[PDB]
RNA sequence: AAUAGAAAAAAGUAGGUAAGGGAAGUCGGCAAAAUAGAUCCGUAACUUCGGGAAAAGGAUUGGCUCUGAGGACAUUAAUGU
RNA sequence: GGAAAAACCGUAAAUCCUAUCUUUUAAAGGAAGGAGAAGUCGUAACAAGGUUUCCGUAGGUGAACCUGCGGAAGGAUCAU
RNA sequence: AUUUCAAAGAAUCAUUCUUUUUAAAAUCCGAUUUUGUUACUUUGAGUAAAUUAGAGUGUUCAAAGCAAACAGUUAAAGCAUUGUGUUUGAAUACUAUAGCAUGGAAUAACAAAAUUGAACAAGCUAAAAUUUUUUGUUCUUAUUUUGGCUUAGUUACGAUU
RNA sequence: AACCUGGUUGAUCUUGCCAGUAGUCAUAUGCUUGUCUCAAAGAUUAAGCCAUGCAAGUGAAAGUAUAUAUAUAUAUAUGUAGAAACUGCGAACGGCUCAUUAAAACAGUUAUAGUCUACUUGACAUUUAUAAGGAUAACUACGGAAAAGCUGUAGCUAAUACUUGCAUUAUCCUUUUGGAUAAGUAUUUGUUAGAAGGAAUUAUAACAAAGAAGUAACACGUAAAGUGUGUAUCAAUCGAGUUUCUGACCUAUCAGCUUUUGAUGUUAGGGUAUUGGCCUAACAUGGCUAUGACGGGUAACGGGGAAUUAGAGUUCGAUUCCGGAGAGGGAGCCUGAGAAAUAGCUACCACAUCUAAGGAAGGCAGCAGGCGCGUAAAUUACCCAAUUCUAAAGAAGAGAGG
């Protein structure tokens, strides 16, 4: 099933041959998925079961692209303040962020995402929180509040 | 190269080492030790510009070598060594005790002790570690690592410490009904009975104080002291016991004398 | 070395100041091979001692199963996860797969149990059946170029059967 | 094959090759030489936008010993030929 | 145990060749704009300026321009 | 455009400021206390000094400085148990808009939102808890109770101009 | 002090500019200058070039003295000084410039559950000895080379330099006690068990393997039993690296950029002090872009801040503090806790000094001072008293600084 490139995949520090899989709290008052929990898949950037953790600031953002190996793009759209006109204007920056194979996520859907460890060059957060939202035209040119 | 920076401007140096603009140019940079940089005063500072009992930093170099200063019991060396938070000066030619305070503005005075309460520190423990054979050990702000700490004793209680054996006589607990000293935000330099503790998931914990005028203000848990329970505060507070005037009342106390 | 003089994220060509500074490192890399017991001290920042093993082949191998270890040569190596390279070259990496002279494992479960702690967990066939002649499939687990020795576990269940597939359709 | 042998010089003719220079020779670079196969890059003025273009200009290329990539079948994903 | 010496990857200075870009800057001749005088030739514009003006456009001319075509009134008429 | 309008009391000079109660559900012993997100806004927190605004202070004055003041031709006075000068000052504020906590009624957004979606009462069902326990160092089994799910009923059942 | 006048005309009212006015911690310059306090000053031009001199050392109980000098008591005992030198610690801070550099560096704001950390602080350690092994400097002798902070031999001799290496405590049972048994700190592997933080593959506890490194063969004389120096681990501390979020000047006559040469991701490694395309391999085919990417310009180090402001603002910030960057241009390195260091080193290029020509030595944007450049800028001063720093720390040094 779940492992073929070509090395070994494992789910390091699941226990094997004793005891009595694995996964982890997240904590943040969070709640680990239950797909998450009893999924089947291996992973090791995924915080509910990897060596990863989160800490740091937590934000909302859109889902823009979900075309990579689990790995999305989000867009965060704020007001800029302007001191010369007592003003606001559309701004707005990319956070390449981790995913995980729990979630289902589609161009549009609304994210909660923490901060991490660095995971990859930009990828900086790995989601924590899918909120299931249908959007009308493309959301490269949408905008959402959060 | 780029190494550890060692010397400090005078100008650069903290706004409550009280020192002039014009007096050169380096300040005494205080040695590694005990007690924070920022949190504390250079021995140098606490002798020629407090106390005054040196006028030149040779003079303190003078006193330094004679063994005549001990702090926490024990006889000091550097100039540049940390007075600390809450300790006791000995100055022992003139038979004298200090244990060091802040006022109500925000600055450390040396404040007049008597024999008797000299002989013991509080300490605020920061942390507490599991050590090999499963004992423990707690580590204070005075630097200092207390082994064996009952387990009824927590990170944010704070101790009453001998300076004879370095050994724990009883302890205050934090709980919301034990007299509270504020140690360095911006209402620093106050006493108050601790009024209310919230609890922020993953950031910063603020608790409510209340003075004995009934003012009420918040501050930041890290810098948060207990100085003792409901009855007394454990050590001998200086002159405005911990209570600031606002500054109206201030200014007309100050012209009514 | 280290963390910079490579493109922006946009795909721009960042601009360069700041020469090069010591705490980025970025040391020669070791290869490191299978032959007789070869080590050299490397001096890292803040003196960090490391050690820089350039040839081994006695291990630290452990049968996971029951929790125990015994000290083996290693025979050869078989497969490499990554570069084909590094396996045909005889070198060893963190992950690779070597095959141990089972002796000594056979050797404390005879003297330990009877027939060629948590008792008698059962052994599995398809790892007897490579058990009786003599030399038996292992992932080293240890950083060699790091430690100065190669520790590693015998293989077991799943991951021995997909070892075994890619290693030996099939050329 | 409208001849043969022997000798071996000038000259002729069909050829090679030349230090250092590099068109100074000559009406005239004629002659001769340099180049060239392929893969991978890189490719301007100008243009009727189709071209110019193999432009220009580079790099590589053996022998050996390996590695990876690319199919067809037939057994009840895996297993085989 | 070990100095000299070498070979291989890897850092990689530097030198030269192209290629593009950048910057001033030369140049016969061409063709503008301004500045200067009392120079020549006209009479184009302002009045119905002595062919109403002006636009867009195209051709012509010694130059100012003239003419065609279609517009405008900032026209000389707000009107049988 | 639209979804919670108001009513009563005391202070004060004739207005002003302040308190009480008035739907519904959950929760706590017929009474007691919780209830969209965000912007916005209020307080706060945590903020280097110099600079700067600014309080204190007759540098000879000022620019300044961060000090000083007081009594005494040499002692009184205080307080220390025959000794020791005494009062002291170096405040306050600001330190993006972003980030952090925080009260909020208005104003804005947004969420939720019928070719249909609920809310509860009834019954069956598979998961957990509770009680029991077969047998010469340890393998079972059995009733009961609680959350999830399949199936008729019952409600001011459900849509602003 | 929230301010306006002169100029289109024969005369007029507008629009509109130009002219005036004031300031400018903003430079230059002209004339004049009696006082006193206060005090910026080779940045704009050349991050151009530099003669000479100076700018980092260090020993007051406490590693090493048969160079040498010396005071007491009886060749001897103690001591006291001590040139010289090994060793130790610093010299990686300061100070200077602002060329580079426009999501870079910087400011606030996180994170470090991803790490390193000398001096200093407090806890506090484990598998022959009445005292161990050399070999080396200064030093002695012979020397060489025009000259250099050049150094050759050979004979010596010490160290807290270098190098060996000596027990003893704890666990379970009768029951104060009598017996039996254990006994490696980091680090790393495999296996499991599980006081705290928001969340643990965390502290920690056990099992099976490996395993650094250590735990005084050192020096004083302290309290009417002490100190220095070295030392494993932990914590503290002075800090450092990465790192989250958010914030910038001008330009569209710069519109598609980036991906063979890592661009964006996935896996596995290697490497790091640690995370990571940080780097190798294999695999994906992405990532960024009119809400201005990618370029170009900047006479652009950023910020604290400065000038001018009624209120908005606009311009300025080489320059006292903080942070960054760099030491002629590039590059590479050693040592050590800390350096890609520049009064460390190696090379090249660009410059350039001494040389008997064989070779040698060099880097002022330290402070002075010179040349050049220019519109444009001071003494080859005196002093370590204060301010501070560094040292084997009073007492010595410091063109830091005054």
């Amino acid at each position: 099933d779940v492992q073929h490139e070509r090395a070994y995949q494992k789910q390091e520090g699941a226990s094997f041959f004793n005891s009595k899989r694995y996964w982890k709290k997240v904590g943040l008052g969070f709640a680990t998925p239950k797909e998450a929990k009893e999924g089947v898949y291996v992973d090791k950037k995924c915080p509910f079961t990897g060596n990863v953790s989160i800490r740091g600031r937590i934000l909302k953002g859109m889902v823009i692209s979900n075309k990579m190996k689990r790995t999305i793009i989000i867009r965060r759209n704020y007001l800029h303040y302007v001191k010369k006109y007592n003003r606001f204007e559309k701004r707005h920056k990319n956070i390449p962020c981790h995913c995980s194979p729990c979630f289902d996520v589609k161009e549009g859907d609304i994210v909660t995402v923490g901060q991490c460890r660095p995971l990859s060059k930009t990828v900086r957060f790995n989601v924590l929180h899918v909120e299931k939202h249908q959007i009308f035209g493309s959301a490269r040119k949408q905008f959402v509040l959060f | 190269g780029k190494g550890i920076k060692k010397h400090l401007k005078r100008v650069n140096a903290p706004s409550h080492w009280m020192l002039n603009k014009m007096g050169g140019q380096y300040a005494p940079k205080t040695s590694s030790g005990p007690h924070k940089l920022l949190e504390s005063i250079p021995l140098v500072i606490l002798l020629r510009n407090r106390l005054k009992y040196a006028l030149t930093f040779d003079e303190v170099k003078m006193i330094l070598i004679q063994k005549i200063v001990k702090v926490d019991n024990k006889v000091r060396t550097d100039c540049t060594f940390p007075v600390g938070l809450m300790d006791v000066i000995h100055i022992t030619k003139s038979n004298e005790y200090f244990r060091l305070l802040y006022d109500i503005k925000g600055r450390f005075v040396p404040h007049r002790i008597t024999n008797e309460e000299s002989k013991y520190k509080l300490c605020k423990v920061k942390k507490i570690l599991l050590r090999k054979g499963r004992l423990s050990i707690a580590v204070t702000h005075d630097g200092r690592s207390i082994p064996y700490i009952h387990p009824d004793v927590k990170v944010n209680d704070t101790v009453r410490l001998d300076l004879e054996t370095g050994k724990v006589l009883e302890h205050l607990k934090f709980q919301v009904g034990s007299l509270v000293m504020v140690t360095a935000g911006h209402s620093v330099g106050r006493v108050g009975v601790i009024s209310s503790i919230d609890k922020n998931m993953g950031t910063y914990d603020i608790i409510h104080v209340k003075d004995s005028r009934n003012k009420v203000f918040a501050t930041r848990l890290s810098n948060v002291f207990v100085i003792g329970d409901n009855t007394k505060p454990y050590i001998s507070l200086p002159r405005e016991k911990g209570i600031k005037l606002d500054i109206i009342e201030e200014r007309r106390n100050r012209l009514k004398a | 070395r280290d963390g910079r003089h490579k493109l922006r994220l946009t795909g721009g060509k960042k601009k360069i100041h700041k020469k090069k500074r010591k705490y980025e490192l970025g040391r020669p890399p070791s290869n490191t091979k299978l032959g007789s017991r070869q080590v050299h001290v490397v001096r890292g920042r803040g003196r960090n001692y490391k050690y820089r093993a350039i040839k081994l082949d006695s291990g630290s191998f452990s049968w996971p199963t029951f929790g125990i270890s015994k000290n083996t040569r290693i025979i050869d190596v078989v497969y490499n996860a990554s570069n084909n390279e590094l396996v045909r070259t005889k070198t060893l990496v963190k992950n690779c797969i070597v095959v141990i002279d089972s002796h000594p494992f056979t050797t404390w479960y005879e003297n330990t149990f009877g027939t060629t702690i948590g008792k008698s967990k059962n052994i599995d066939p398809l790892l007897l059946e490579q058990f009786k002649q003599g030399r038996v499939l292992a992932c080293i687990s240890s950083r060699p170029g790091q430690c100065g020795k190669a520790d590693g576990y015998i293989i077991e269940g799943d991951e021995l059967l997909f070892y075994k597939r890619k290693m030996d359709k099939r050329n």
